[PDB]
């Protein structure tokens, strides 16, 4: 029976292990997401795969999952694989909240779930996931924060991120145009329009083919957004406006 | 011709002197011991008479045979080029000892016995395997190693020009010599410096050619590659990337992995045959160092293990300073912006991104390079 066993937990001779290098070597295909934010707000934005003309187009987002009332996160991957852990820690929300009555702190909800994430990684023959995904959300101790899960099971803390197929070299160009607390939630989005500008290799910028997400500090809110079609067009054309005559002064 | 080999005094002596003057009277002794011969026999010219006599016993037409047994007594059996082989007699003006089976050898028309020998035509393979000049500049080239390369020298160079440092220690120089890493590592770029810097006769072959479609050859070709690197001198044998022999299967080798297996057995057994051996060395570079055969990688077969890692950036900054020595470089770049711009890049990531920004100004018919060259530059080299 045991010839039949795959062994999906050893390491390698040279130390490492390759099945979740497989994972995220599957990981930087098959999707296009980012983050970002600098101010009251902080902003996804997803390119959409399934661009056919026959689709409802519905249940609200595609990729884009309310967590909590004030947290939220954008997925990256296989969907079948991550709807099991969308409401998978949705309800470790609510039982953080039946708990203690009160919302959760973003960070210590994301190592709760990177140590599920991390158990398969670590025994019982397990297939892993492969999907990582990003986090938005708001909390009264640090306000606006931004992580990024990878399907290993360790996080990160960051503010702006692409995961998407030219994930790095949005990256490159995120590390060439940013201000620290200073990109308000306009510039970020003419910014992050210009990002998914350059690794959009589709070109003229479909505004069904993206979507883009807001989470906002109302009151006692929170609003998270995710804004209509209606007003994406506009802020398309808004950098073709400044392209022109950018590229035009030179 | 090999008269004397005695040179030990090397000094102005009266035995450096007395030496020659003993051969001067010997040599002395040798034409007035010829000359008599022809003084009181001259009854010939000897110097084409006897000549002459043995090209009127051998014809003009000369077949040209091939030699497949020998009896001792100038007769044997020997080959046609049609294939009916003949039982003719050989002659006193053959010097009886270059005589192998299957050599060429010179045969009379009429009753096609054994005239001469002949010289073999060399051989294609062995000019195509067998490598010319120095490929390039010397290990000043590289950069940045500097310890691995005192291991090159130690088994390779070292043996070769300092044969007194083994002889005191009571020691011979380690045999096999392999080299592993990431790729673009500068792998084959080392061989490259020892082949600039070695005299012998160097033999390079990729791991990916040695396989066949036919049945043996690829063993074959090992037996005489072996032969052929044994038969020159001071050899050296490089073999690149030789996990390509079990990486990539292909339908022209009508064998399956169970021809290839031949192939590395009989590879094998020529690392580390019975036979005598002599003086040939083997370099063996390749990315995949887990893949291959353990039992070709041991000890008696490989003696020193070679791994060459990835840049570091202080490194990475003498590579850049290297592969941009030589051009007019304007002064609006700065190499350290280039050098954490990939954090794992390798040294043919810098001469991609210096060649072709090269070509970016070559485009606009400039002379120096400027700073969005790079820009642009790794924007093609890098990211695609
Ligand atoms: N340390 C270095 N210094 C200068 N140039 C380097 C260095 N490393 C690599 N290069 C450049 O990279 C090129 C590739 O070198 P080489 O082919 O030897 O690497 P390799 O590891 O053998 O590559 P492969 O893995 O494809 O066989 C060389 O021509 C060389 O100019
Ligand atoms: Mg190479």
């Amino acid at each position: 029976s045991r010839r039949y066993d795959s062994r999906t937990t050893i390491f390698s001779p040279e130390g490492r292990l390759y099945q979740v290098e497989y994972a995220m070597e599957a990981i930087g295909h098959a999707g296009t997401c980012l983050g970002i934010l600098a101010n009251d707000g902080v902003l996804l934005a997803a390119e959409r795969r399934n661009i056919h003309k026959l689709l409802d187009e519905v249940f609200f987002s595609e990729k884009i999952y309310k967590l909590n009332e004030d947290m939220a996160c954008s997925v990256a991957g296989i969907t079948s694989d991550a709807n099991v852990l969308t409401n998978e820690l949705r309800l470790i929300a609510q039982r953080y909240l039946l708990q203690y009555q009160e919302p959760i702190p973003c960070e210590q909800l994301v190592t709760a779930l990177c140590d599920i994430k991390q158990a398969y990684t670590q025994f019982g023959g397990k297939r892993p996931f492969g999907v990582s995904l990003l986090y938005i959300g708001w909390d009264k101790h640090y306000g606006f924060q931004l992580y990024q899960s990878d399907p290993s099971g360790n996080y990160g803390g960051w503010k702006a991120t692409c995961i998407g197929n030219n994930s790095a070299a949005a990256v490159s160009m995120l590390k060439q145009d940013y201000k620290e607390g200073e990109m308000t939630l306009k510039s970020a989005l003419a910014l992050a329009i210009k990002v998914l500008n350059k690794t959009m290799d589709v070109s003229k910028l479909s505004a069904e083919k993206v979507e883009i997400a807001t989470l906002t500090r109302e009151n006692g809110k929170t609003v998270i957004r995710v804004l209509k079609q209606k007003e994406v067009e506009q802020l398309i054309k808004k950098h073709e406006e400044e392209e022109a005559k950018a590229e035009r002064e030179k | 011709a090999s008269k004397l080999p005695l040179v030990t005094p090397h000094t102005q002596c009266r035995l450096k002197l007395l030496k020659l003057e003993r051969i001067k009277d010997y040599l002395l002794m040798e034409e007035e011991f010829i000359r008599n011969q022809e003084q009181m026999k001259p009854l010939e010219e000897k110097q084409e008479e006897e000549r002459s006599k043995v090209d009127d016993l051998r014809g003009t037409p000369m077949s040209v045979g091939t030699l497949e047994e020998i009896i001792d007594d100038n007769h044997a059996i020997v080959s046609t080029s049609v294939g009916s082989e003949h039982y003719v007699s050989i002659l006193s003006f053959v010097d009886k000892d270059l005589l192998e089976p299957g050599c060429s050898v010179l045969l009379n028309h009429k009753v096609h016995a054994v005239i001469g020998v002949l010289m073999d035509d060399t051989d294609p393979l062995v000019t195509v395997m067998k490598v010319e000049k120095a490929p390039q500049e010397t290990y000043a080239d590289i950069g940045g190693l500097d310890n691995q390369i005192q291991e090159i020298k130690e088994s390779v160079e070292l043996p070769l020009t300092h044969p007194e440092y083994y002889e005191e220690m009571g020691i011979k120089p380690p045999k096999g010599v392999i080299l592993y890493g990431p790729p673009g590592t500068g792998k084959t770029l080392l061989a490259k410096a020892v082949a600039n810097q070695t005299s012998a006769t160097f033999l390079r072959v990729v791991g990916s050619e040695l396989i066949q479609k036919y049945l043996g050859d690829g063993p074959k070709l090992v037996r005489e590659l072996f032969r052929v690197a044994e038969e020159h001198a001071p050899s050296i044998v490089f073999i690149d990337e030789i996990d390509a022999i079990g990486t990539k299967r292909y339908d022209s080798n009508s064998g399956g992995e169970r021809e290839i297996q031949r192939t590395m057995l009989e590879l094998l057994n020529q690392l580390d045959g019975f036979d005598s051996r002599g003086d040939v060395k083997v370099i063996m570079a390749t990315n995949r160092i887990e893949t291959l055969d353990p039992a070709l990688i041991r000890p008696g077969r490989i003696d020193r293990k070679i791994e060459f890692p990835l840049p570091d950036e202080k490194t990475k900054k003498r590579i850049f300073q290297i592969h941009t020595s030589r051009m007019t470089l304007a002064d609006d770049v700065t190499l350290d912006d280039l050098i954490m711009a990939k954090d794992d890049l390798s040294g043919a990531d810098i001469k991609a991104i210096c060649t072709e920004a090269g070509l970016m100004a070559l485009r606009e018919r400039r002379m120096k390079v400027t700073n969005e060259d790079f820009k642009k530059s790794k924007e093609n080299v890098l990211y695609k």
